[PDB]
């Protein structure tokens, strides 16, 4: 009984429907039934990058022995999760870990080596008790005669970092390692997650979302691994939409804002008893009257299209992709066509002559937005001389300033 | 009757046969008796690496008292086995586990020498303080409990060997790993252990495989340990193909239930880019119910007419253990490596001399003929630029691994001053980064098959080679840490552009002068490659054109080139100093540009198909 | 070759009290701490950086040396070997001069004799043919395929690979050039199922099997 109060239920939960379907993963959930029927020493141990899927691969176990497609040997056999954080939780006395850690061990052994305990993030139980090496290697006898079975996971660098010091105990550990899916296999793992986010946010997704989801998060971030970077677009994509669902959307509910301060603004200021701030007014209500015309116009398109979006595609993925790691991801959507075919004219404001570099810097810009320049290459090496005073500098600088408007926004090395 | 409570029976347990036969190792135990046996002062202490046996030489004592092999001043002595864990288990209060132990050793002195406790584990008898494991120290200089413990090497040296007042009590036992020809018998021994709880058979030749096999791939443990593993797991992976269908029957039938449901859901998307995907995976679905369906009719015709393991199964262990393929070619691979100049001529053209190198030293290591204590193949490719000594590293990293990037690069350009090796080796124990290990160390260690690429390598600084020195030759290198890595399964590639244009000795003799012979003598074949002639760029175009094809379907956008075009561009890949990289911006100034151009003024949208053509000087969509 | 700088030190004693890696002891000791009877090998002493040179000072000639721990370990017992490659080209002079510019004279006069090794000659390589064909044997006779080589096949392996700047090892790769490649090729490609005992022979400048 001391396992209902330190220790969860995974198998329940399987039972009861609420572990995400497992999809894939066939050889290293073989390799992890067969290490966990042998003799002695049966303790396989998930090993692998943050987030490659290493929970996943033991719920994936857990609903195939509710469903039946395990051997003989795993039939009935109740996987428990445990827990060493409660278990430590107050014990300030002498002896009152170990009793319990016993306690648990006890009615582990009592079992017909029925239970399968899991510890998730295992390197964890080292340094259980300390005070003088005494608790987290009780379990070390029990361990080598294979008693109870322990499929532990943790992540592949506090392996090292905390085990491999310990290599009494590691000896007692099978290594599964983890490697991560391709494109490929993430958008079939997609294809079977695309219910749960649907149903939770009451849209609908486009399968072009899940390739596409698929193919940019693996194009662009390059800091996380694949099952959940991809993940992350379609859930955050789902939720804004579900967000456009309520009263207003984007970009009209924005410009309402902005019409709101500027008029509480131009309110407050006009009682003002000088004279130089009546030109910093002069401004400020033609700014008001500019942005309440485009305010006015936004509402009649919306009345015009709601008389005459409601599922995620292939481009809020990359509205998403911009919103986070400010790369620009869209699909040039008409705000912006018109400026990247005046880009030319746009630079001569600053700089004059060179329309032979001036052009060539503008091709470099234009053609990566469009889609045709080489995805793994820098967007552009160019390196342009001539005599001094010429405007090599000052082309660089006011590239920059059209680009994010802010020319302080660049990186600047002086070689 | 206190000696109940707080441990259990270990000649007890050897009595009704509860315990693995021990073999060999008799100095150890004859030694273990012969001190066990003495005035005062009498209890061992087996020291020794994990996992060579340090409790099997306990257990083999206990058996071997239950006989009656024993000499006289041991027969009939019981050992039980103490546990400092249950002892500890309620003692809140202030006295209450020094008044256990304190029972404890009274019981033990009362009887009159016909218990031999024995502690498993020992370097935790410091602890259990809060002048604790302290009160044993009158009782243990005098003889009066037999004490046998058991710990491994370096615990020892952290927790005992710091009282120095307490480990002059024990005569320290070494216990060396044993041999290659020791563990077979070992297994000899053990295996009928194993034969009844799988209900399988294991083969003699299986057994000696699994421990020389075992002994060059599974460096990181130790021996009987890491070789009871391959034949366990083997024996329970033959039980359950026994049980369910065979191997390559079942992944077949899995994936094929999941097609289906994969297509059912697609078919139902009223959308026209994806009629372009499920007309793609509805071939691949036809495909797979086809040898699935043959596999079911071949398993006829040997079910009608696989039952112990073999030196197969352990060979397919200790691959899908530690990545490395180490099978017998069944088939399927032989025919893929028959073809592999074939396979990797779609992405590098030319180069004849140095394709038919790099892929012959992988036939001649899957077939079994290569040295097993060096790497799989040394050998440095240099020549001009942009002639394609970077790409071939990477069209052979892709046919093997199926990714690109699954193989370790290091850009050895940013080795320009000799204190940047620490960068690939790890920090000396007592510096600040060394909770770190290396980073080209902790790469193979974790993978042992990838291919490494050092790039630009004649950009470094001249002890950067005296590193890689033993690298080569012999596979092996050790990090701060002190835990050695091996290389004895990775293939070593080394690029450069030394000489520039000398025919064969203007490079051949910059090479010898910029190396040391110690250097050059480690390497295999040292590849020259060899400019590019005007009839080989005709194909690098198509090889171009087709990449930007596959480039831009991302929306359903094709174009046709017409053979004029085709053999103009050729034409213009120009000035044979520069390779084949002046193509690929002359494609780009010629079709990207205006493509692009045309893209986003309208006049162009996707599912069209543009078709260039030659204008008299130019090219126009 | 990795102890390049004068922190490297501390890796083979240890570090003192109180920093970062001090469980774990030194690196060279706590091999020769226990079981002293080994045999330590120093390759390539010359890469080092002149400051490890000083620990081999109390080594050498006295028999022990102390790591961080304080405690005293012995080499009154092992046989220490330092290999090298100083001078390489001149005959017996130059390897001489350029061991008293690198070494102390208080480093070289700690050794036993310093021996010369001379450079194998042209008779002394079908010894040499004959162990690495025996070796190669032993290899590819897990499977039962022993060789069967003929004696001008052998003469021949010993005339291709000699030229005396690089040793002994342009003899192992032609070796692996020649018999490997056709072994593997015709290995793989059925027709030398196993239990064979495969003949080599000399023809005019190839070796077919
Ligand atoms: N094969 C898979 N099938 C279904 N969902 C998967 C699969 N692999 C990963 N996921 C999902 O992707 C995410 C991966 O999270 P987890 O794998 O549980 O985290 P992890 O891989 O254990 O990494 P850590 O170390 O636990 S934070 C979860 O949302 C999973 O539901
Ligand atoms: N074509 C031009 N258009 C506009 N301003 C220009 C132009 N050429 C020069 N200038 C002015 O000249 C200033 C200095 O020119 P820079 O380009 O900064 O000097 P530079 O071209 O970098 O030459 P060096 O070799 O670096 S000194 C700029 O800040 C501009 O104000
Ligand atoms: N001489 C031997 N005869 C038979 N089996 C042996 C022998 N030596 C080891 N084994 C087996 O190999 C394994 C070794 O496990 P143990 O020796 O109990 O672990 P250990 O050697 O004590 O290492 P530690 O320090 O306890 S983690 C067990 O399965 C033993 O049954
Ligand atoms: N023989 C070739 N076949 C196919 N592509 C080639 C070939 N030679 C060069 N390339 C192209 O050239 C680029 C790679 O050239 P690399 O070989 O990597 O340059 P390199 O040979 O390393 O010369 P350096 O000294 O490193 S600049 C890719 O875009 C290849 O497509």
């Amino acid at each position: 009984q001391a396992l209902q109060k330190y220790s969860t239920d995974l198998t329940a939960r399987a039972r009861e429907g609420k572990l995400d379907p497992v999809i894939g993963r066939d050889n290293e959930i073989r390799r992890v039934v067969q290490v966990l029927s042998r003799r002695t020493k049966n303790n396989p141990v998930l090993i692998g990058e943050p987030g490659v899927g290493k929970t996943a691969i033991v719920e994936g176990l857990a609903q195939r022995i509710v469903a039946g497609d395990v051997p003989e040997s795993l039939r009935d056999k109740t996987i428990v999760a445990l827990d060493l954080g409660s278990m430590v939780a107050g014990s300030k006395y002498r002896g009152e870990f170990e009793e319990r850690l016993k306690a648990v061990l006890d009615d582990i052994k009592n079992s017909a080596g029925q239970i399968i305990t899991f510890i998730d993030e295992l390197h964890t139980i080292v340094g259980a008790g300390a005070t003088a090496m005494d608790a987290g290697n009780m379990i070390k006898p029990m361990l080598a005669r294979g008693e109870l079975r322990l499929v532990g996971a943790t992540t592949l660098d506090e392996y090292r970092k905390h085990i491999e010091k310990d290599a009494a105990l590691e000896r007692r550990f099978q290594q599964v390692y983890v490697g991560e899916p391709s494109v490929e296999d993430t958008i079939g793992i997609l294809r079977g997650l695309k219910d749960r986010y649907e149903v939770h946010h009451g849209v609908r997704i486009t399968d072009s979302a899940l390739v596409a989801a698929a193919t940019l998060s693996d194009r662009y971030i390059t800091a996380r691994f694949l099952p959940d970077k991809a993940i992350d677009l379609v859930d955050e994509a789902a939720s804004r939409l579900r967000m456009e669902i309520d009263s207003r959307p984007v970009e009209i509910d924005e410009v309402e804002r902005l019409v709101r301060r500027l008029e509480i603004e131009e309110m407050a200021l006009s009682k003002e008893e000088d004279e130089a701030s009546a030109e910093r007014l002069a401004k400020l209500r033609s700014e008001l009257a500019d942005q309440k015309e485009k305010l006015a116009e936004l509402t009649t398109r919306w009345q015009n299209e709601k008389n005459a979006k409601e599922e995620v595609g292939p481009d809020d993925i990359a509205d998403v992709v911009s919103a986070w790691t400010g790369i620009p991801a869209g699909r040039l959507l008409e705000g912006e066509t018109a400026k990247l075919l005046r880009m030319e004219d746009e630079l001569g404001k600053r700089v004059i002559g060179q329309k032979a570099a001036v052009t060539a810097v503008s091709d470099a810009v234009r053609r990566s937005r469009a889609g045709v320049s080489d995805p793994n290459r820098p967007t552009g090496a160019f390196m342009f001389l001539g005599p001094t005073g010429v405007g090599k500098t000052e082309l660089a600088k006011a590239l920059a300033d059209f680009l994010f408007d802010d020319e302080r926004a660049m990186v600047r090395i002086d070689m | 009757q206190a000696l109940q409570k707080y441990s259990t029976d270990l000649t007890a347990r050897a009595r009704e046969g509860k315990l693995d036969p021990v073999i060999g190792r008799d100095n150890e135990i004859r030694r273990v008796v012969q001190v066990l046996s003495r005035r005062t002062k009498n209890n061992p202490v087996l020291i020794g690496e994990p996992g060579v046996g340090k409790t099997a030489i306990v257990e083999g004592l206990a058996q071997r008292i239950v006989a009656g092999d024993v000499p006289e001043s041991l027969r009939d002595k019981t050992i039980v086995a103490l546990d400092l864990g249950s002892m500890v288990a309620g003692s809140k209060y202030r006295g209450e586990f020094e008044e256990r132990l304190k029972a404890v050793l009274d019981d033990i002195k009362n009887s009159a020498g016909q218990i031999i406790t024995f502690i498993d584990e020992l370097h935790t008898i410091v602890g259990a303080g809060a002048d604790a494991g302290n009160m044993i120290k009158p009782m243990l200089a005098r003889g009066e409990l037999r004490l046998v413990g058991a710990t491994t090497l370096d615990e020892y040296r952290k927790h005992i060997e710091k009282d120095a007042a307490l480990e002059r009590r024990f005569q320290q036992v070494y216990v060396g790993e044993p041999s290659v020809e020791d563990t077979i018998g070992i297994l000899r021994g053990l295996k009928d252990r194993y034969e009844v709880h799988h209900g399988v058979r294991i083969t003699d030749s299986a057994l000696v495989a699994a421990a020389t096999l075992s002994d060059r791939y599974i460096t990181a443990r130790f021996l009987p340990d890491k070789a009871i593993d391959l034949v366990d797991e083997a024996a329970s992976r033959l039980r359950m193909e026994i049980d369910s269908r065979p191997v390559e029957i079942d992944e077949v039938e899995r994936l094929v239930r999941r097609l289906e449901i994969e297509e059912m859901a697609l078919s139902k998307e009223e959308d026209e880019a994806s009629a372009e995907r499920l007309a793609k995976l509805r071939s691949e679905l036809a495909d797979q119910k086809e040898k699935l369906a043959e596999l079911t009719t071949r398993w006829q015709n040997e079910k009608n007419a696989k039952e112990e393991v073999g030196p197969d199964d352990i060979a397919d262990v200790v691959s899908a253990w530690t990545g490395i393929p180490a099978g017998r070619l069944l088939e399927g691979e032989t025919a893929k490596l028959l073809r592999m100049e074939d396979e990797l001529g779609k992405r590098v053209i030319g180069q004849k001399a140095a394709v038919t190198a790099v892929s012959d030293a992988v036939r001649r290591s899957r077939a079994g003929v290569s040295d097993p204590n060096r790497p799989t193949g040394a050998f440095m490719f240099l020549g001009p630029t942009g002639v394609g000594k970077t790409e071939l590293a990477k069209a052979l990293a892709d046919f093997l691994f199926d990714d690109e990037r699954a193989m370790v690069r290091i850009d050895m350009s940013e080795y320009g001053e000799k204190h940047t090796v620490a960068r690939l080796i790890g920090a000396p124990p007592g510096y600040v980064g060394y909770e770190a290990g290396g980073q080209l160390t902790e790469a193979v260690r974790r993978r042992p098959y990838t291919v490494v690429l050092f790039d630009e390598i004649e950009k470094a600084h001249p002890d950067v080679f005296d590193v890689l020195l033993q690298v080569l030759d012999e596979g092996r290198l050790t990090d701060g840490h002190g835990r050695t890595v091996d290389f004895r399964n990775t293939i070593l590639i080394l690029t450069s552009n030394l000489g520039s244009g000398g025919s064969a000795e203007q490079v051949l003799a910059a090479v010898r002068a910029t190396f040391k012979p110690e250097f050059i003598n480690r390497l295999d074949d040292v590849l020259i490659f060899e400019g590019l002639n005007p009839e080989e760029l005709v194909r690098i175009v198509d090889i171009q054109l087709a990449q930007l094809g596959k480039r831009l379907a991302q929306r359903r956008l094709q174009l046709q080139v017409s053979l004029p075009a085709k053999r103009w561009l050729a034409q213009r890949g120009f000035d044979p100093v520069y390779g084949a990289r002046p193509l690929r911006r002359l494609v780009q100034q010629a079709i990207g540009d205006q493509l692009a151009k045309m893209l986003l003024a309208g006049q162009v949208h996707d599912g069209d198909t543009v078709p260039v053509n030659v204008s008299p000087d130019a090219d126009s969509l």
